[PDB]
RNA sequence: CCCAUGUUAAUAGCUUCUUAGGAGAAUGACGUAGCAUGCUACGC
RNA sequence: GCGUAGCAUGCUACGUCAUUCUCCUAAGAAGCUA
């Protein structure tokens, strides 16, 4: 607006304007004066009026520009999170044994259910209390899905490391039960 | 109000104690949630008082966690 | 970005601009500090500079708010109205503050450059929040004096373990110890990059600057050394928590039968129970760092951080538990920097044992049961703010006595400074008088007492020894050269070379002199262990070798004399430089 | 409303009125009227200039009081809690949690959950002989409200300690604090 | 002419409030063009 | 009587400025219900 010659224009028009109040000339030439600073007021109003709204919308298009490259930077981070992941639990699978039972499938689907009731290398197992845990893995070997297990930890619910010493009908009130006894495949 | 005094008492006592980290202790957050919630859903004073006395010495229990001298100097 | 008045603690939100610290200031309190110094910046929430596009008055009394914003004599809008008006600086919670009068002490305390003898005793002699704020603003002070000294560059690499340095020209050159850390730059074109942080020390033979560094980089020619500085924390803490005599011994359970050496002290015990804090105050060798270790041995219950301010202080009291605490419930702790070697016989680094042990400055936030701090008079009340702010405990002791030497108070040129202004502690035991005192020279030879106890403490002390004939005391001149700032005299360590060869049992004395580059210096003549007197405060010695370097204010003084000679445990050889001091004391001739 | 284009709309007004007052005539009462109506076209825009002005001030005040206030409620929420809790506390002004407070307060405070059951059991450390003088006598032992039966006298030192080693004189001698194990009456 | 130090929170509905954008309307005001008629200065 | 010029008043169109309303959308805080 200021470097548009509009404001120029209607500059030098006002400066006339106060200069021929200054110079007193006919009435006729003040209303002709009075005449071009009006069409230099509207002109100047037009383009000011326009550039306002010209960088209002320019404005507007550099926000929405940076909601679209956060928009995209973020799922580029997504992509590669999922891929990440994907990767790290193809590292952790047991490829001899899921080798195994799925070559032994007719079709070569398996349920899901039993992949890891058969390839799984760790059993953990939860304990609510006494009776459970003398019932189910009493000593440090027992049997779950047809296999024999080795008790390699158990802990607490704090995550505090129980000896399997501990666990006895009358040192049953001092633990923190549940009881989350770690076993591997033997 | 006697009866509701022991019953928002009880809420301001247990947020103390989660404060704490009480909670890290499980044995010990079952019997201070186990208190809590029985002083909550009570309709007598004095099982309600009963009750606010051992979770209240849950609190008095830990040594260095409160300052219970200076707490109690201001009253 | 609310705050308290420093003093009067109303609540505010300015901030004095040219103060270095940014103290916060209630709004009356804020006038009183611009109107009369020269301090006319200040800071709301945002600054009081004029927001015009460009103008440059920042003077408080000149600005003007209109709309949202703070505006020049010139720029105003015609809705506005002044700041600096009615007496009263206009920022948040402006009607509800009180009036103060210190402004009187505050403006010389934020005022002063802290070179005179008298603002050391204005800011000890204050309120305890213009305590903390004057202490916080002489850190300051201490640590951008350390931007005046001069920058310099690599000349030559003449061995890897020897560089040649060459220092800017018209700006000092610091002193070159460990204390002071530098950085390297390799700025060319071609990385303005640090190429490692870097220590000093002149090598004996040449102009060789014998660098110690954390990488292993090969130094050019063109790179070159600026002098690290150190942030100032803020503090909060008060410099000492106030004292309430309690009726009966609390979070302390006494012991049955504790020892026949402690046996003494147990009265004091049941005082350091009583009170919260207890102050002791005894003349050096008698009982004071052993005192901490009783208190250990009469509460063994009590989980307790000693702590010191100098680091073979804390050394000394880590013997000293040592020889009576059980090894296995101690510690000791070491900065991860440390340019310095301190004690190893403790499990590290483990702020969980029983009895920690630390330096003042690297203490870690916890709590105790009773907290030890020995030597008070190398406190400053940043010291005892920062053990305030980490530890919590519920009994204080604070071990130290006011004759030995202070904090060194590097600024500190024009006066000197009395004890009862050492810091705030200090103070309590030359204005009160100390809670707990005990003075009879258990470690030095009567012949050490008898000579020191008419130098500073006007004939109060007497021995549980007699004269030992190993207290040797000779009067040379020393003919001296200059290092740095920090005189090195070559003839002394010559006499002190005879008498190496002439006196066979002495090879196990340790060296002290008052400049730390000669106690650098005459370990590669001599061999010794090496001690100035400022860092030798606390831990005693069976043969200690004293070498007067310079006839100056520094080396005849007599408190650092006096922490000089009272270290030897049996036997002490003194080669002095002044008349009357050497005629002060009663050894023989030599 | 005091600003400079109300000066100039005042003084047109003032113009205006004066004229229409006295009323006469006719082309100057036009030129009077188009110069009061712009000037004061110009007064309301600078007006509505300055309501803008103060509603961003009022929504700056708001934001900003509603930061500072949520920001130092939630820095200080230990503190603020425990002092309402023990504010609580000495209202209800019960009889069994003043006596455990009250003793909370010197030292003797229990080392597990004090417990409801008739015949179970409580394990309270006494530091000092006194706050034995105080809950014990003989045997019995008067906590939380209730007479608990002494069992077990422990010292820190473990050993087990019988009642009657606890004397005025012997005290110095024993090894404090006693831990109470007491079974509820 | 100098000495000590670095610590987990779903789907959906309704409602209140605040802010921002746009459109539309309504009124008022200014300016420009066009028209209606009147008046006046000139020519016929 | 007409044409030209200017002035007044009224209407229509367009450009702007303030006030009010309605709505649509966006964003946020909160509450209740299953
Ligand atoms: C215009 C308004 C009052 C004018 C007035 O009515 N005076 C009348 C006289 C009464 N007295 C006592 C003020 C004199 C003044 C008074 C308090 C000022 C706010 C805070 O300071 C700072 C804050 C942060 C930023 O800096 C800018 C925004 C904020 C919200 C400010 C806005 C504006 O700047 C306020 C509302
Ligand atoms: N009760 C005592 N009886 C005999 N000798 C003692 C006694 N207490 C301390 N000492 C000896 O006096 C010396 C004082 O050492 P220290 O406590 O370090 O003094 P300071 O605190 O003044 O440095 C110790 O070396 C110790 O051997
Ligand atoms: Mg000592
Ligand atoms: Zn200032
Ligand atoms: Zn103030
Ligand atoms: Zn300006």
């Amino acid at each position: 607006f200021s470097s548009l010659p509009s404001y120029a224009a209607f500059a030098t028009a006002q400066e006339a304007y106060e200069q021929a109040v200054a110079n007193g000339d006919s009435e006729v030439v003040l209303k002709k004066l009075k005449k071009s600073l009006n069409v230099a007021k509207s002109e100047f109003d037009r383009d000011a009026a326009m550039q306002r709204k010209l960088e209002k919308m320019a404005d507007q298009a550099m926000t929405q520009m940076y909601k679209q490259a956060r928009s995209e930077d973020k799922r580029a981070k997504v992509t590669s999170a999922m891929q990440t992941m994907l990767f790290t639990m193809l590292r952790k699978l047991d490829n001899d044994a899921l080798n195994n039972i799925i070559n032994n499938a007719r079709d070569g689907c398996v349920p899901l259910n039993i992949i890891p009731l058969t390839t799984a290398a760790k059993l953990m197992v939860v304990i609510p209390d006494y009776n459970t845990y003398k019932n189910t893995c009493d000593g440090t070997t027992f049997t779950y899905a047809s296999a024999l297990w080795e008790i390699q930890q158990v802990v607490d619910a704090d995550s505090k490391i129980v000896q399997l010493s501990e666990i006895s009908m009358d040192n049953s009130p001092n633990l923190a039960w549940p009881l989350i006894v770690t076993a591997l495949r033997a | 109000s006697k009866m509701s005094d022991v019953k928002c008492t009880s809420v301001v006592l247990l947020s103390v104690l989660q404060q704490l980290r009480v909670e890290s202790s499980s044995k010990l957050w079952a019997q201070c949630v186990q208190l809590h919630n029985d002083i909550l859903l009570a309709k007598d004073t004095t099982e309600a008082f009963e009750k606010m006395v051992s979770l209240l010495s849950v609190l008095l229990s830990m040594q260095g966690a409160v300052d219970i001298n200076k707490l109690c100097e201001e009253m | 970005a609310v705050g308290a008045c420093v003093l009067c603690n109303s609540q505010t939100s300015l901030r004095c601009g040219a103060c270095i610290r940014r103290p916060f200031l209630c709004c009356k309190c804020c006038y009183d500090h611009v109107i009369s110094t020269s301090h006319k910046l200040v800071l709301s929430v945002n600054p009081y500079v004029c927001n015009a596009p460009g103008c440059d008055v920042t003077d408080v009394t000149q600005l003007y708010l209109g709309g949202m914003s703070y505006y020049c004599k010139s720029h105003k809008p015609p809705i506005s109205f002044p700041l600096c008006a009615n007496g009263q600086v206009f920022g948040l919670y402006k009607n509800t503050c009180v009036g103060s009068d210190n402004v009187t002490d505050f403006n010389a305390i934020a005022t002063c450059d802290w070179t005179n003898a008298g603002d050391y005793i204005l800011a000890n002699t204050c309120t305890e929040r213009l305590k903390l704020f004057a202490a916080e603003t002489l850190k300051a002070t201490e640590e951008t004096f350390k931007l005046s000294y001069g920058i310099a560059t690599v000349r030559e690499v003449l061995s890897d373990r020897e560089l040649h340095l060459s220092w800017e020209v018209g700006k000092p050159r610091p002193p070159l110890n460990r204390n002071y850390v530098f950085t390297g730059y390799r700025v060319t074109k071609n990385s303005k990059v640090q190429i490692g942080e870097y220590t000093f020390e002149k090598g004996d033979y040449g102009d060789a600057v014998v660098y110690r560094g954390t990488t292993t980089y090969k130094l050019n020619v063109g790179d070159y050394f600026v002098l690290t500085s150190h942030t100032v924390m803020p503090l909060s803490a008060p410099t000492l928590v106030p004292q309430e005599h309690y009726v009966r011994i609390t979070g302390l359970y006494p012991t049955l039968n504790i020892s026949d050496e402690f046996s003494s002290n147990v009265a004091n015990y049941q005082k350091v129970g009583m009170q919260k804090y207890s102050t002791l105050q005894g003349p050096p060798g008698t009982g004071k760092s052993h005192f901490a270790i009783g208190l250990a041995l009469y509460y063994p219950s009590a989980r307790i951080v000693y702590t010191a301010c100098s680091h073979a202080a804390v050394d000394a009291l880590c013997e000293k538990a040592l020889k009576y605490l059980p090894i296995d419930k101690c510690s000791r702790i070491i900065p991860a920097r440390a340019r310095v070697e301190c004690f190893d016989k403790f499990k590290v680094n483990s702020t969980l044992e029983q009895y920690v042990f630390c330096t003042v400055n690297a203490l870690p936030e916890t709590t105790a049961d009773i907290v030890v701090f020995d030597e008070i008079s190398m406190a400053t009340n940043y010291d005892l703010s920062v053990v305030n702010a980490r530890l919590r405990a519920k009994h204080y002791v604070y071990i130290g006595d006011p004759a030995q030497l202070p904090a060194p108070r590097t600024l500190l040129t024009k006066g000197t400074l009395e004890p009862e202004y050492f810091n705030s502690v200090c103070r309590l035991m030359k204005t009160i008088g100390p809670d707990m005192f005990l003075g009879t020279c258990r470690r030095c030879p009567a012949e050490i007492v008898d000579t020191v106890s008419a130098l500073v403490y006007d004939n109060k002390l007497k021995a549980h020894k007699d004269k030992s004939a190993q207290c040797f005391k000779m009067f040379y001149k020393g003919v001296i050269t200059h290092d740095v700032s920090s005189a090195i005299n070559r003839p002394q360590i010559g006499v002190v070379r005879e008498f190496l060869t002439r006196n066979p049992a002495w090879r196990k004395a340790v060296f002290i002199s008052p400049y730390n580059s000669q106690n650098a210096v005459a370990s590669k003549i001599l061999g010794l262990p090496t001690q100035t007197v400022d860092s030798s405060q606390g831990s005693e010695y069976d043969y200690v070798i004293f070498t007067q370097t310079t006839e100056t204010a520094h080396s005849c003084n007599v408190n650092r004399f006096n922490v000089a000679i009272t270290r030897a445990k049996v036997g002490i050889l003194c080669i002095m430089s002044d008349r009357d001091l050497y005629d002060k004391l009663q050894f023989t001739s030599l």
